[PDB]
Order: structure tokens, then C-alpha cells, then sequence
């Protein structure tokens, strides 16, 4: 069985727990690690080359009080760094998370995710999201509450870890139904805005 | 040989008596 420890980090309140819990089996088969106060969600995705399991480490809120302990990071093979596109300070703190992460983990593939893009009054827009470009990371807009772009970070990570740029997910995992609607037009605009931003500067 | 932690799922060495991550016993 192919599996990877994936650490999910970012400021308190950015939507990490809401994001990981979208995956229904990941939630039903989650494991609590009492010593570190972590829940590990085993998220299986079915690819054209078979199942890949991401064991996603979600905190119990301790990130609100400072950096996470070494044991949280140890043996991570990949990571998602999340911020909230409605809270500029959460984006300002991304470089801190990246530092703390790479201090313990070095090499690993990392996706940067701007969460909550379902919220109309967006504060951190495409033109301001630069950190990934500075550090060779992949970026996605997401909305945990609507499942918007849910699979994207996992698929990018899988391709990187497996070393197969043509890897595909055969089907989406079973997800909790969207609690909010992600306006298709809005999504189209944000995707374009990221394209424009990517070709810019 | 190596052993997967049944508490946190991290892969550990044969030498390891406890998990390098979560300190759980083999
Ligand atoms: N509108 C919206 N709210 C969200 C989204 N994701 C999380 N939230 C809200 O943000 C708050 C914190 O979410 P939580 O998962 O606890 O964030 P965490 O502390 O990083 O784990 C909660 O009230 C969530 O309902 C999202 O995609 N859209
Ligand atoms: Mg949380
Ligand atoms: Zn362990």
C-alpha cells in the first residue's frame, strides 16, 4: 500500500480541520494521537495507477499558541500550508509556517492553499499571492465549505511524490456535500485572475 | 524489520522501540 504522511499547517482559523474533514472515510477512519494531540485522517484517492493514501495530520488547535512540536512534523513526506483569503495576517504568517516546516522536513513537496474563496469580500487576491512563486511551491484557491478545488493539492502532491506527471484520479473521493455554494462565475474569475497573475511580474 | 505505528501510522526503523513521531510503543 502506498501512503504518505502529509502535514496540514497554517494559522488557527484558516479552515484546516474543515478542509480535512470533507473526506468522509478520512473522517470515519481517523486516528487520535494523544501524545501530540493530533488526528490523523487516512485519505485514500484512487489513481490510474492504484490507490494512494495521504495520512493527513490535523492539529487540535495548538497552533493558536505558538509553533508545533517536532513530533508533529517528523517523517512528513509532504505538506499543505493553508491561509484564509479573508485574513491578510494569515497570509503574512505563511513564510513562518514554511520556515518551521522546512526546518524539520527539508526537501518535501508543499502546496499553498488560500481557503474560504466562497466569501465574496475577498481580501487576499491573486495579485498579492506570491510566496509560492518565491519558493517554487504550487498554489491553489480552495473553499473547504464548498469542496471547491478539494482534490487539487492532493493530485499535485501525488504527481510529485510518485514522479508521474500524467497521474490522474479515476474518481473523486466521497465528500461531505457542499454547505455553501461556490458561484461558478466567481470561480471562473478567480482562476483567470491567477493565470493573469502567473504571467505577470 | 521496519514497523508501521498503529497509533499515528508513521514508518519506523527496526531498531526503533518507540515511534519517532508520537512516542508510542512498538
Ligand atoms: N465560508 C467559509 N468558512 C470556512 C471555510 N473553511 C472553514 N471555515 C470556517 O472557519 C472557521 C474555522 O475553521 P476550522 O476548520 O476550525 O479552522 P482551523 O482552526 O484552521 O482548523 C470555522 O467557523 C469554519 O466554519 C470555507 O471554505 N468557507
Ligand atoms: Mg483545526
Ligand atoms: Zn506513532
Amino acid at each position: 500500500q502506498v501512503q504518505f504522511k502529509l502535514v496540514l499547517v497554517g494559522d488557527g482559523g484558516t479552515g484546516k480541520t474543515t478542509f480535512v474533514k470533507r473526506h468522509l472515510t478520512g473522517e470515519s477512519e481517523k486516528k487520535y494521537v494523544a501524545t501530540l494531540g493530533v488526528e490523523v485522517h487516512p485519505l485514500v484517492f484512487h489513481t490510474n495507477r492504484g490507490p494512494i493514501k495521504f495520512n493527513v495530520w490535523d492539529t487540535a488547535g495548538q497552533e493558536k499558541f505558538g509553533g508545533l512540536r517536532d513530533g508533529y512534523y517528523i517523517q512528513a513526506q509532504c505538506a499543505i500550508i493553508m491561509f484564509d483569503v479573508t485574513s491578510r495576517v494569515t497570509y503574512k504568517n505563511v513564510p513562518n509556517w514554511h520556515r518551521d516546516l522546512v526546518r524539520v522536513c527539508e526537501n518535501i513537496p508543499i502546496v499553498l492553499c488560500g481557503n474560504k474563496v466562497d466569501i465574496k469580500d475577498r481580501k487576499v487576491k491573486a495579485k498579492s499571492i506570491v510566496f509560492h512563486r518565491k519558493k517554487n511551491l504550487q498554489y491553489y484557491d480552495i473553499s473547504a465549505k464548498s469542496n471547491y478545488n478539494f482534490e487539487k493539492p492532493f493530485l499535485w502532491l501525488a504527481r510529485k511524490l510518485i514522479g508521474d506527471p500524467n497521474l490522474e484520479f479515476v474518481a473523486m473521493p466521497a465528500l461531505a456535500p457542499p454547505e455553501v455554494v461556490m458561484d461558478p462565475a466567481l470561480a471562473a474569475q478567480y482562476e483567470h485572475d491567477l493565470e493573469v497573475a502567473q504571467t505577470t511580474a | 524489520g521496519s514497523w508501521d505505528c498503529e497509533v499515528c501510522l508513521v514508518q519506523n526503523k527496526a531498531d526503533s522501540t518507540k515511534c519517532i513521531a508520537c512516542e508510542s510503543a512498538k
